[PDB]
């Protein structure tokens, strides 16, 4: 039948989680937003849409920063975003109180990655409207 | 409830007329047993403030990580990180005044006693205490532990109040520093001769100076000195 689409966790006759491929929709529709990995570190850049003269310039920062060596970039819903990054800074103090070291990039990747992942697996929850683009320069 | 194990003897502070100048000694005493020689118990917080731990050392590097960890936490969503928006020395301490208190209203203290040592944005000298208690005071002068009995009242013979600090330059203030950290030697049984000392001003920023030692100690007349009354040989 019909009404897959309506619930989050529900899976459909193909195998597919709907209300995540909406949310792909909704950074489909969002600002563009571009990372580039070089010889010795990563470089992360964000389209910043103005809708009008009245926007004060280098005010509305969209580029986030977690810890003191990882930097965030994401496309969609901005707060959708800020929320990720938000748990993002609680994962890497918590991993920088038990193992002195600053968060590995892999290893902070896998954080955001298994948050995300929990949204994809209740009704009660709504997935992340949202692609972050991250990285930066740990051990390796 | 707790009780200190590897303790860190007195912090001494005083102000002078650009700025502040801190320092404490390099050991960690166990007990009676001076344990260890290589710790730093002034903890410098950006360019503008230095913080000055005495007591308990497993206590002093929780506050050297609360410290760090508010570096950070005032980096994110803060593009005048190092502007406008870094953080004063007047932020520091009434953030560490919070948790010392709250701690002590737990009956679960961080058994220390802190100076907070710094210059404002607007350029103002800024010295405060903060002990397990929740306790605090500014004053001209500040020290800790043994400090407060014999360093005190002989910076306080420098700047024995607020009229007197715009009239003390730092090679004065300083020499009154390294003159307490030798009296501190020689009448405190849980002191060392190595010692680190901080100056921020509010002209030529934060100077940290480590490895410093006792100098010019007079030891002697003790060679005169025989027996405990009346023996002569």
């Amino acid at each position: 039948g019909t009404g897959y689409d309506l619930s989050n966790s529900v899976f459909s006759p193909d195998g597919r989680n709907f209300q995540v491929e909406y949310a792909v929709k909704a950074v489909e529709n969002g600002t563009t937003s571009i990372g580039i990995k070089c010889n010795d570190g990563v470089v992360f850049a964000v389209e910043k849409l103005i809708t009008s003269k009245l926007l004060v310039p280098q005010k509305n920062v969209k580029i986030q920063v977690v810890d003191r060596h990882i930097g965030c970039v994401y496309s969609g819903l901005i707060p959708d975003g800020r929320h990720l990054v938000n748990r993002g800074r609680e994962e890497a103090a918590s991993f920088k109180k038990l193992y002195k070291t600053p968060i590995p990039i892999p290893a902070f990747a896998d954080r955001l990655g298994q948050y995300v992942q929990a949204h994809t697996l209740y009704n009660s929850v709504r997935p992340f409207g949202v692609s972050t683009i991250f990285g930066g320069v740990d051990k390796n | 409830t707790q009780q200190p194990i590897v303790t860190g003897t007195s912090v001494i502070s005083m102000k002078y007329d650009n700025g502040v100048i801190i320092a404490a000694d390099n050991l960690g005493s166990y007990g009676s047993l001076l344990r260890f020689n290589g710790v730093e118990r002034l903890i410098p917080v950006g360019d503008n403030t230095v913080v000055g731990i005495s007591g308990d050392i497993s206590d002093m590097q929780h506050i050297e990580r609360l410290l760090k960890d508010l570096v950070t936490e005032n980096a994110y969503d803060n593009p005048l990180a190092d502007a406008e928006e870094a953080l004063e020395p007047s932020y520091i301490f009434e953030y560490l005044a919070t948790v010392m208190y709250q701690r002590r209203s737990k009956m679960n203290p961080l058994w220390n006693a802190i100076i907070v040592a710094g210059v404002q944005s607007n350029g103002d000298q800024f010295l405060r205490y903060v002990n397990l208690l929740g306790v605090t005071y500014s004053s001209p002068t500040l020290a800790t532990g043994f400090g407060a009995h014999m360093a005190n009242p002989l910076l306080r013979k420098v700047v024995d109040r607020e009229s007197d600090i715009p009239k003390t330059t730092v090679q004065v203030a300083e020499e009154a520093i390294v003159n307490a950290m030798r009296v501190l030697y020689y009448r405190d049984a849980r002191s060392s001769r190595n010692f680190s000392l901080a100056i921020i001003d509010k002209n030529t920023g934060l100077t940290f100076k480590k490895n410093l030692q006792v100098e010019n100690m007079k030891w002697d007349f003790a060679k005169d000195i025989k027996g405990y009354g009346t023996q002569k040989i």
